[PDB]
RNA sequence: AUAGGAUAGCGCAUUCGGUCGAAUUCUUCUCUGCGGGAUUCCUUUGUAAUUGCACAAGGUGAAAUUUUGGGCAACAGCAGGUCUGUGAUGCUCCUCAAUGUUCUGGGCGACACGCGCACUACAAUGUCAGUGAGAACAAGAAAACGAACCUACUUGAUCAAAAGAGUGGGGAAACCCCGGAAUCACAUAGACCCACUUGGGACCGAGGAUUGCAAUUUGGUCGCGCAACGAGGAAUGUCUCGUAGGCGCAGCUCAUCAAACUGUGCCGAUUACGUCCCU
């Protein structure tokens, strides 16, 4: 079985990212892509956008790894 | 707090701030100013023959010019061979072992020529390229701006 | 003006104690700012027990030809892994790592027919680190999950004694076989 | 005012040291300004060859080394005084070169 | 990119009689057509003036043939001759960039020409 | 493997027989005496001889030793 | 579930390949317990030394003297 | 006016040699190869360099300007040489311009935290031998 | 700051190998001919001793046990290899359409295959594309005034690379060189996102350069990649600390051409500290 990951954000997947992705104790692009059946690239782009909107906060950052968490 | 002077310290010079921050700020300043000369061959050619793909960054020439300016600041009287050694890379040779390949001197020559056109660098006595008066002043002022976090 | 060291300037080593009496003298809890502390730990026989446990994890992460000699990579991966563990557990990642090392290795296994024998405290610390790093490395081979996350769940699952951890699964089957031929 | 350099080169460390000491003693007797005996880095010529003449057996190798000892002595003295300083018995295997530094 | 999928997005695109995956980016999916590599695809994207961060299924048909004709006649778009695969045809002497089935046809024609000429490379290919 | 070779042992025993009032219980002073009282091409052997001479003197203080005859 | 014991004396290395180590273990039990100061002979694998700690699982079995 | 207080020390790790010059100054700063400690990358090596300061405390390095010139080796060896040079330069400055009741306390803390902070590592590359791809590993042997 | 975290400073603010600045002093690093230093030396209510010879821990120390890596290495052998190193040779063979010697063309590199040893892969602890910081070992020119050799810098450049010019310097601690090695780093807010795929380059097409007396060598550019290969059955090598492994670099052969070897630095582990099961 080969997984099918969407390359662009859908109408439902976008609002699912905007609402359901927050309040997650641990947020990473890989697990976000796992949940939403999307690509890790667009998952990271959406996570960066959420950080810009301040919905989630970035705790661990690196040139290749980004770790986010819910805003408290 | 991040901007505030540490204490009993004034101003800033080059090599006192982040090298990548200074290079990116200088490239952005060059792009906004627009007086730099960008060869048309930079949109097609690669940085070095050791590389296998195009630079893929639209501002790669500006970044390279900023890095060359920083290199001239660090090592006065340096030439295209020294800049090629600075900007070299390891080339994939296929099934054969990888060997270090110096960067093609063409882009370095073009960047140095653009810097002389801007007046930031000039040819030095007994060969080599050296920074100029306004080049040193601009480098130090931009280094101060970097820790000021103006960033253009 | 001196201050006690904290790993990565975030995690404190104060109160680091092994969960159980076992491996108390073989799990080192000495405070250190960074895992990378170059030293001659292999000159003596049991000198490796004095190595900081996070440094031992970083060394265990230095396997295979692609990962041989890359200790800065191991330090960065551990830096991310401790953050992920703290998010997952709401507990000190150093304490979670100590617990996982304490309960990640078998206490009894068979040897040569085969006769069950006990495991020395030194080998239990070694095998706990070996299994945990090995379990994460194979887990993160060709899946979307990156290495720092794959190492995080392994340490969290091992610390709770969950069968989802590769180290715990090996521990259960090894001790089960030891009792079978005991 | 005018300075002259003596370069002593040899394969024999004992011989080159003895010649340098003799030159230093002669210079001190002549009472000239001497900028010390400087021991330039010793240079090793290394050649590795197969031990066998046929290529049979374990590929055992042979390493031959040749060491080069060089000293320099700077002094303020004219040609006649330098020649008088240098003129003595010398030793085999070492050579002394005269140069005038500008 | 954080851009919604267009209603006209297609997973398979027809370019120069070749199928191209729409999931891949524009140059890395334009490299699928024979005669076009990574560098040529990037230069084609630059000449067409479209963003290289877009997907290959989001592009419209009004620029699909624009890309196809750029590939067909690269020299018209000031793409240098040394960037072309066939700089001097041994038969016609012209400069062109073979694409799709044309490269295979030209390779077969070259092999047949060497075979008929009875050269060492004709017989080596025949072996 | 730090056994004193028969050459070292014989040289140290001869040293003890020839000079007994001139020796001591420390190693460094004994070695300093050894350098003058012995002629050898090596310094490792001199150090070993001094060490075993110190050992011999320590044994001699407690009691007579076989192979050494003090007149 | 796992009773602890201290290594008192390290015996010889049992085994043809010399990987197992015969050892003497004193059970760590509180005063008044039946296993107080109980000395047992056991086989240990891995680097072991005196005054070490060892979880014995079941302490009924005794290693055969070598 | 005021006499200049200068102390020079060296720290070695593998081929790397770091010469540290320590001077009394109005404002304390430490630069390794002309780069400040905060600007030094990575944070892994910067932590090791700062380990020289944080073990004893910032008050001892207060009002002290230290510059480090490191030559030879790689980044890790250069960082270790620089931290050893900084630690040895501090102890040396105290030894020359302070009583021996202190300086010894600083040495104690340095030695307790890490011996290699004050004592150079003697390990060096083992020479390569013929018939061996490296110092230890031998040529592959085939029987059939 | 983009969203902009963490990470020292609190008489005298930092910088500027072209500012080619002057002056003065000195030897922290460096150079190197002789020196020293380590000897079980010191200490165990250690072991052993019950004379010893020693040994195990700890101490001291830069170094603590053949200090470490080499070199050298007895006496017997072997019908081991080499008569393709030699003006080392005994006996034989050829000897002027020569088993001599030169020259020309071809071979030593031809393939269905089997085997030894390498090199590159199977990707995300990755691949591209940037920036940063950074070694060591070395090598350089000529007979019966310089010229060959190695270099820096410029230019070509009003426009790809690979070139090609010019101008200097180095006989090599002087020039290269302040030797910008590659592993590596990067909070680069860079691309990709688990696919034989931007993994992997097998293999082939068209152009052009360059070595050379000769290219029917070697770079460089654009295509090809849909060549396997997703980690390898039975088997089987080497290795204990600056070691394995990873990563480069130099010398060497050498007009041209290293997946080789001899060195060299860089980054740096796991395990054991045993045993006679196997050999
Ligand atoms: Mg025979
Ligand atoms: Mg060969």
């Amino acid at each position: 079985e080969a997984l099918q990951n969407a390359v662009m954000f859908d109408k439902e997947t976008y609002d699912k990212l905007r609402s359901e992705v927050p309040k997650y104790k641990l947020i990473t692009p890989s697990i976000i892509s796992d949940r939403l059946k999307i690509a890790v690239s667009i998952a990271a782009a959406g996570l960066k956008q959420l950080c810009r909107e301040k919905l989630i906060r970035l705790v661990s950052c690196s040139s290749k790894t980004r770790v986010y968490t819910r805003i408290v | 707090n991040k901007i505030h002077r540490i204490g009993k310290r004034k101003g800033a010079t080059l090599k006192d701030v982040s090298a990548w921050r200074w290079i990116k700020t200088a490239a952005r300043h060059f792009k906004q100013e627009g007086k730099i000369f960008v060869p048309n061959c930079t949109e097609i050619m690669k940085s070095s023959h050791g590389r296998e793909r195009a630079p893929q960054n639209p501002d790669w020439y500006y970044i390279r010019c900023a890095a060359v300016l920083r290199a001239i600041y660090l090592r006065p009287g340096v030439g295209y061979g020294g800049l090629s050694k600075r900007f070299g890379n390891k080339k994939n040779y296929g099934s054969r072992p990888e060997h270090t390949v110096t960067s093609s001197t063409g882009p370095l020559h073009w960047a140095c020529k653009s810097l002389t056109k801007l007046g930031l660098v000039e040819p030095g006595a007994q060969s080599g390229q050296r920074l100029t008066r306004k080049g040193h002043k601009f480098a130090d002022s931009l280094a101060f701006q970097v820790q000021i976090r103006k960033f253009g | 003006s001196s201050k006690t060291p904290k790993l990565f300037n975030k995690w404190s080593f104060e109160g680091l104690e092994t969960s159980e009496l076992a491996l108390r003298d073989h799990i080192s809890t000495t405070a250190a700012y960074v895992p990378h502390t170059s030293g001659r730990w292999q000159k003596r026989r049991f000198y490796k027990a004095r190595m900081p446990i996070v440094e031992r994890l970083a060394n265990g992460l230095m396997f295979k030809g692609r990962g041989n000699g890359r200790k800065l990579q191991a330090a960065r991966l551990l830096k991310h892994t401790l953050e992920i563990i703290h998010l997952l557990t709401d507990e000190n990642p150093l304490q979670v790592v100590v617990d996982a090392v304490s309960k990640g290795a078998p206490r009894e296994d068979s040897t040569r027919r085969r006769q069950a024998v006990d495991v020395s405290p030194m080998r239990r610390v070694n095998e706990a680190i070996y299994q945990m790093c090995k379990g994460a490395r194979e887990a993160a081979f060709r899946n979307l999950k990156s290495m720092p996350e794959c190492l995080a769940d392994e340490i969290v699952n091992a610390s709770k004694g969950s069968s989802n951890s590769y180290a715990i699964k090996k521990k259960d089957e090894v001790e089960r076989v030891a009792k079978a031929n005991r | 005012g005018q300075t002259v350099r003596l370069t002593i080169t040899s394969r024999n460390a004992k011989a080159v040291e003895s010649v340098t000491s003799q030159l230093l003693t002669r210079a001190r007797d002549e009472k000239v300004t001497i900028h010390g005996p400087v021991r330039l880095p010793t240079r090793t010529l290394k050649i590795t060859t197969r031990k066998t003449p046929c290529g049979n057996g374990t590929n055992t190798w042979d390493t031959f080394e040749l060491k080069i000892y060089k000293r320099i002595i700077d002094l303020h003295a004219p040609t006649e005084q330098v020649k008088k300083i240098t003129s003595f018995t010398m030793e085999s295997g070492v050579d002394v070169s005269i140069t005038i530094l500008d | 990119s954080l851009t919604l999928i267009p209603d006209h997005f297609q997973h398979i695109v027809r370019l120069l009689n070749t199928n191209v995956e729409g999931k891949r980016k524009v140059p890395f999916a334009l490299r699928m057509v024979k005669g076009v590599g990574i560098r040529f695809a990037y230069l084609v994207c630059k000449k067409a003036g479209i963003d290289v961060e877009r997907r290959a299924g989001t592009l419209t048909a009004e620029e699909l043939e624009k890309i196809a004709e750029i590939i067909a006649d690269p020299a018209k778009f000031k793409i240098p001759d040394w960037f072309l695969n066939r700089q001097r045809d041994p038969k016609t002497g012209k400069t062109e960039h073979l694409s799709s089935s044309m490269v295979d046809t030209r390779l077969r024609d070259d092999l047949e020409r060497l075979k008929k000429m009875r050269a060492h490379r004709g017989v080596r290919h025949a072996y | 493997g730090k056994i004193r070779t028969k050459t070292v042992k014989r040289a140290s025993r001869q040293v003890v027989e020839k000079y007994y009032s001139k020796l001591n219980f420390d190693f460094y002073q004994n070695k300093r005496v050894i350098m003058d009282v012995t002629i050898a091409e090596s310094k490792k052997l001199k150090n070993k001889i001094a060490g075993y001479t110190t050992h011999i003197m320590k044994r001699l203080a407690r009691g007579p030793v076989r192979g050494i005859s003090l007149k | 579930q796992a009773q602890v014991g201290l290594i008192i004396k390290v015996l010889g290395r049992t085994g043809s390949r010399g990987n197992v180590t015969q050892v003497r273990v004193r059970l760590m039990a509180e005063a008044g317990s039946p296993d107080y100061n109980r000395t047992i002979v056991r086989n240990v694998k891995g680097p072991c030394k005196e005054n070490d700690m060892l979880s014995l699982m079941e302490t009924e079995r005794e290693a055969r003297r070598l | 006016s005021y006499a200049l207080k200068q102390v020079q020390t060296f720290g070695k790790k593998k081929t790397a040699i770091a010469v540290a010059t320590v001077t009394k100054a109005a404002q304390c700063n430490i630069k390794v190869n002309g780069v400040p400690l905060q600007q030094i990358l990575p944070d892994t090596l910067r932590a090791k360099i700062m380990e020289a300061i944080t073990v004893v405390g910032s008050k001892y390095y207060s009002r002290l300007r230290i510059d480090v010139a490191v030559h030879g080796g790689g980044q890790v060896s250069q960082a270790y040489a620089a931290r050893q040079a900084i630690a040895k330069g501090l102890i040396a400055f105290f030894q020359k311009y302070h009583n021996e009741v202190e300086k010894a306390a600083l040495k104690d803390k340095f030695l307790a935290y890490d011996k290699f902070l004050l004592i150079a590592d003697p390990r060096r590359c083992e020479p390569k031998k013929w018939g061996r791809h490296s110092a230890r590993t031998r040529f592959t042997k085939s029987y059939r």
